[PDB]
RNA sequence: AUAGAUGAGUUUGGUGAUGGCUCUGAUUGAACACU
RNA sequence: GACUAAUUACGUGCCAGCAGUCGCGGCAAUACGUAAGAGACUAGUGUUAAUCAUCAUAAAUAGGUUUAAAGGGUACUCAGACGGAAAAAUUCGCCCAAAUAUAGGGGACAAUUUUUCUAGAGUUUUAUGUAAGAAGGUCGUACUCUAGAGUGGAGAGAUAAAAUUCUGUGAUACCUAGGGGACGGGUAAAGGCGAAGGCAAUCUUUUAUGUAAAAACUGACGUCGAAGGACGAAGGCAAAGGGAACAAAAAGGAUUAGAUACCCCAGUAGUCUUUGCAGACAAUUAUGAAUGCCAUAGGUUAGAUUUUUAAUUUAGUCUAUAAAUGAAAGUGUAAGCAUUUCACCUCAAGAGUAAGGCGGCAACGCAGGAACUGAAAUCACUAGACCGUUUCUGACACCAGCAAU
RNA sequence: CGCGGCUCUGAUUAGUGUUAAGUCGAAAUACGGUUCGUGUAGUGGAAGUUGCACGGGACUUAUCAAUGUUGAACAAUACGA
């Protein structure tokens, strides 16, 4: 197995989305609530549990974002260090 | 060519040219620049020529048509051989921190390999063995061999005694009313701890998050 | 493989100048004008290169290619009707310079009435 | 040669090989093959 | 850049290795006696030519291989490359 | 023969412009005859035949070449000094007027017009810094000392 | 025979090239128009 | 008007007209006609036609062909051109040096020739590695047909959605047992091989080069190469086989303003085998082959050496640069510096067309104009705009809600 | 007199050049809305379009689920943005 290769010279080294894009953490209890309704039924009790989780989801508030990545300012630093060079 | 146009090696040139004569044709020219007096007698430097480098190692002389004539060479000693024959039968000798920085360059000086192993300037390190060995090879005419456990056992007794001294030194001094701080062996296991419980945080938070989600695996949210 | 690695013994041992020297009654070429016959240092080794031998390992391969051409299925290789057309046109030259080389010596002649080598192998041009 | 000009020969070929095709009939019947 | 790391991680086991006050002793079978390994009868590296077998035993730098430690290709390279050029 | 005296002015071209100290040619008497005219001329700073390794750069004139057998007639090359003043290099251009396809002879008036600036032939006359190189049978020599010594013969090349 | 070697207009939104065309010079055993 | 020295006024209004080139004229034209003025040559002055020069615009001196006209599909080769080291003979080429110079001189180089040399080119020493090629046999996944009145018992397949279509003579789905034809999953890589075209499952058989390291051997035996000959993808022609799958043609169903078409149900040549014909390709690196040479760095392929860790080195291949080179894009193992040789180019368009000829069963191939008509065709770059282009940023732009037309 | 060459002409017929103000489509240039071109074989009023192999003068236009570290205590006259 060979190893990783030297990058050529890019206009700038950078990633896209610096930090994660989670999703929305309450798709997926929706999706067990749908999920319950093709098994279960609509107007079924069993499925009374999840509904209730569901409604718990928009009544919370959102968690606020987390601070910005830096990784895009220090691959920036090396990257004529990092690879063959820099286009311009 | 994206480099630019240096003209550095010939300010003078340009600079003694441009103030020769005047632009106002008819008249004297005016006062030059106060720099260009100054190095008038000191011109610069031949550069980019590639002269033959310095053969540190004897060149192939099988070679027809030899490559890398204006490459610079490796520097190889005879000692390198010995360095690598003690440091990898006492590995734990690159354990001892030993201070490569200069202080002022006259180490060799006050170096006389006749006397032993401990010199002027420098420490007793795998070095001196390299040294004693080297000299003892050369004049005493010793084998590599021979001279190498020559010169390796004088360097045994002599950390022997430096092992034996932090022992006796810190059990008379107690003997007096002297006392000490932490050592090692105790400050070096109460970062463990401190590390460990690092560790026991994590395992401890990482563990809810397989069984919560190996349970929640199966979609048993039918709650019959 | 092992016939042509054994043939190159077999012509190595019949052509080969370290032999011919003494097997043949006259196989250096006729001197010339003034020239005398001055000794020259003795061969470290086997004679492997020169034309005769050349010529006599390359008369080998030239049968077992063209026997093979010749044989079963043999018109569908199209790519080695090419290394046929250059064993001959390598023998070709090496006929040629050794000809003019030796000047009719019986050197030259060993080769010829043993080979089997007639003057259509070099002389004109070889038309595959 | 240019995609653009390259498409100018690529007309010009076609409707010379259309024409033998349409006038290969009378030029067999005067022996003009 | 110069890459570098730090060298506590060896530097201070040698200290708190030291710190046990312990010698390094030779490998016993299994009457435990513990010999020093700097013993001037055992640690030696210069032979002689004349140098019998008996005595071979004490050395504890050998020039050759050990065969049992060495991979069924590396022991093949070493007959190839060592020992049949030295008939 | 003319290739080798061209694959000659070529190379110190290609040494020149890469501000090479130390350069290799073949050891042949035809390059050392224009060699030696270089360096007569002052373009080369040094001739001296050796291995395929280039001598000790100091003791260059000092240095004992070992005499010349067939046993090393074949590793034998010809290592010349080059020049380079005021960041310039001394040899800049060797132009060849002589080629292996057409060998190119000049006549002593032919000579005489083309020392002078003025073109004569497939020759055209020298600038301030040009020299020409011809093979006469006097020696391989300058437009100048050839038309001193009135001979003509082959020209070789230009030198800027 | 040692003074003898020259350009200009014109392709493009624009720039640099490629490449023709035309003009600038000299002339005719000339013709035509106005004289 | 500008090129090209020399201006206004009036008339005319894309009309009449001017014009060597670019152009001028559409109601306030220094460009047309008249008037005056001005700039020139002068017994001549303009115009037409022609020749040289302009035009390195057929380049021997002295050009060029990656993207603009221009590299042959390929390299083995006869003729031809060119091509090592150190000496010698001959010509007296070459030079003095001409006047088409009698007779001599000089000896570097040139021609024929001789003797030596080993750096080019080759041979031997089973290299390693390798989808060059060919022959005779196989393997396997899937597909397909047949059989088991198999199990099961009304759908299946198709598409964005449908229809044509398949199915109660039992389909799809799930199996068992036989037959057939092609194809070649992983490995797999910037990887390899051959002159190119091209070459990828497997066993045996068979074939020429090439690469590495050491020795030995021959001793310039070399490179290029018009022509002839050979090879040459896919499609195609001819004959005899094969026929599962795919699929020009022909035909049907849809879509659409219309739909030959793109899509779909089906489907013949053909693809495959053997033997010939055929010779055109974006047959590409848009870059002929070969030789000498010029500074580095990071990968990678096959070896070799070593203190086999990792370095060193030979021969390949790719990436990014220096000097340099280039119209620039870029290249930098070359599109650089030089050299050798072959092919080819000389404004656009007509045209790779016509006619005659040659080759072929045919399809077509090779070779190859002129007339008529133009001042432009053409290349790279720059900044914009555009995109049924990517990713963002604002706006009741949209979503949602209320109201309204 | 015959055969051949050449010149002129020929019912009928083909190609191409030029010409702003006609007609029918929308093939190319952007992913040009079916990638475009080369060859070859078909096909359609026309541009076009289909099969088969081939070329980029089209996709290098490529830009993290390795998520990024208590890498040796503390205090001294040492240390002091
Ligand atoms: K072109
Ligand atoms: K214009
Ligand atoms: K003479
Ligand atoms: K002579
Ligand atoms: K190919
Ligand atoms: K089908
Ligand atoms: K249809
Ligand atoms: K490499
Ligand atoms: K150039
Ligand atoms: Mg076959
Ligand atoms: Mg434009
Ligand atoms: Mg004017
Ligand atoms: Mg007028
Ligand atoms: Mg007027
Ligand atoms: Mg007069
Ligand atoms: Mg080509
Ligand atoms: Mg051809
Ligand atoms: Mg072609
Ligand atoms: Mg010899
Ligand atoms: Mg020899
Ligand atoms: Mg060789
Ligand atoms: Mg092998
Ligand atoms: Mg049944
Ligand atoms: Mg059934
Ligand atoms: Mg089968
Ligand atoms: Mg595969
Ligand atoms: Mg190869
Ligand atoms: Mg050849
Ligand atoms: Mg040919
Ligand atoms: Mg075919
Ligand atoms: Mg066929
Ligand atoms: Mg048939
Ligand atoms: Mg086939
Ligand atoms: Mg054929
Ligand atoms: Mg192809
Ligand atoms: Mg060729
Ligand atoms: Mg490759
Ligand atoms: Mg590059
Ligand atoms: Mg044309
Ligand atoms: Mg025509
Ligand atoms: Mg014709
Ligand atoms: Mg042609
Ligand atoms: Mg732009
Ligand atoms: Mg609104
Ligand atoms: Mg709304
Ligand atoms: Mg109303
Ligand atoms: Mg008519
Ligand atoms: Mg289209
Ligand atoms: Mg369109
Ligand atoms: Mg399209
Ligand atoms: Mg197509
Ligand atoms: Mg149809
Ligand atoms: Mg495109
Ligand atoms: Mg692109």
């Amino acid at each position: 197995p060979n190893k990783p290769i030297r990058l050529p010279p890019l206009k700038q080294l950078r990633v896209r989305q610096a930090n994660k894009a989670e999703e929305n953490p309450c798709i997926a209890v929706m999706s067990s609530v749908l999920a319950c309704w093709a098994s279960a039924g609509y107007n079924s009790a069993g499925c009374a549990t999840v509904e209730n989780a569901l409604r718990a989801c928009m009544d919370a508030p959102k968690p606020a974002p987390k601070p910005n990545n830096t990784i895009n300012y220090h691959l920036s630093r090396f990257q004529e260090r990092l690879t063959q060079g820099k286009s311009k | 060519g994206k480099g630019r146009i240096f003209q550095a090696a010939k300010v003078y040139q340009r600079a003694s040219e441009a103030a020769a004569t005047n632009i106002v044709s008819g008249l004297p020219p005016r006062n030059p620049p106060l720099w260009l007096k100054a190095i008038e007698s000191i011109p610069p430097a031949e550069i980019n020529t590639r002269p033959y480098p310095i053969q540190h190692s004897p060149p192939n002389p099988r070679a027809r048509k030899p490559r890398n004539l204006f490459r610079p060479t490796k520097i190889v000693y005879p000692e390198d051989e010995l360095r690598r024959d003690f440091y990898r039968d006492h590995p734990w000798e690159l354990a001892r921190p030993r201070m490569i920085i200069e202080l002022d360059g006259k180490d060799a000086r006050f170096l006389d390999w006749s006397k032993g192993l401990r010199q002027r300037g420098i420490p007793l390190s795998g070095e001196s063995v390299v040294q004693r060995q080297l000299w003892l090879m050369e004049n005493q005419g010793m084998t590599k061999q021979e001279a190498y456990d020559k010169a390796r056992h004088e360097f045994y007794k002599l950390r022997q005694l430096e092992q034996m001294e932090r022992r006796i030194a810190v059990e008379e001094a107690r003997m007096v009313g002297g006392y000490f701080g932490k050592d090692l062996l105790t400050v070096g296991m109460e970062l463990e701890n401190k590390t460990y419980e690092s560790w026991k945080k994590w395992a401890t938070t990482e563990i809810a998050r397989q069984e919560s989600a190996r349970a929640s695996m199966y979609t048993n949210v039918v709650d019959n | 493989k092992d016939r042509k690695h054994a043939n190159i013994r077999r012509c190595i041992e019949t052509f080969g100048r370290h032999i011919t020297d003494q097997s043949l009654e006259r196989p250096t070429p006729p001197l010339a004008r003034g020239v005398e016959p001055k000794p020259q240092p003795v061969r470290a080794g086997p004679d492997t290169g020169s034309s005769e031998v050349q010529i006599a390992i390359l008369t080998s391969k030239i049968r077992a290619l063209s026997k093979a051409l010749e044989g079963h299925g043999g018109n569908r290789d199209k790519n080695n009707k090419r290394s046929l057309r250059r064993l001959c046109h390598k023998r070709q030259r090496l006929l040629r310079y050794m000809e003019r080389k030796e000047r009719g010596s019986g050197r030259w002649h060993h080769m010829l009435e043993t080979l089997g080598l007639t003057p259509a192998t070099w002389k004109g041009q070889i038309t595959l | 040669i240019s995609v653009r000009r390259q498409k100018k020969l690529k007309i010009k070929k076609k409707k010379y090989k259309k024409l033998m095709r349409r006038t290969r009939n009378e030029r067999r019947k005067q022996d003009r093959l | 850049i110069t890459d570098f790391t730090s060298g506590t991680q060896h530097g201070l086991t040698l200290k708190k290795f030291q710190a046990l006050n312990i010698p390094i002793s030779t490998p016993s079978e299994i009457r435990p006696v513990q010999r020093s390994v700097f013993e001037a009868d055992t640690d030696v590296t210069a032979f002689s030519p004349d140098e019998q077998i008996q005595e071979a035993e004490k050395r504890w730098k050998f020039s050759g291989p050990w065969l049992a430690g060495m991979t069924p290709g590396e022991f093949k390279e070493y007959l190839a490359k060592t020992v049949r050029p030295k008939r | 023969g003319i290739q080798q005296i061209t694959n000659m002015c070529s190379h110190l071209q290609n040494a020149s412009r890469a501000r090479l100290g130390l350069t290799s040619l073949p050891n042949t008497k035809y390059n050392l005859a224009l060699a030696l005219a270089l360096h007569r001329a002052g373009f080369i700073s040094s001739i001296t035949r050796g291995g395929p390794h280039p001598p000790t750069p100091e003791a260059l004139m000092t240095y004992e070449p070992e005499p010349v057998t067939s046993a090393n007639v074949a590793t034998r090359r010809l290592w010349v000094g080059l020049k380079y003043w005021n960041e310039e290099p001394v040899l800049k251009e060797l132009k060849p007027i002589s080629k292996p396809s057409r060998l190119v002879t000049a006549s002593l008036e032919q000579l005489n017009r083309v020392a002078r600036g003025f073109p004569a032939g497939y020759m055209k006359g020298l600038q301030l810094g040009e020299c020409l190189f011809v093979n006469t049978d006097r020696g391989v020599l300058e437009v100048r000392e050839a038309v001193e010594r009135k001979v003509g013969g082959l020209v070789l090349c230009k030198v800027k």
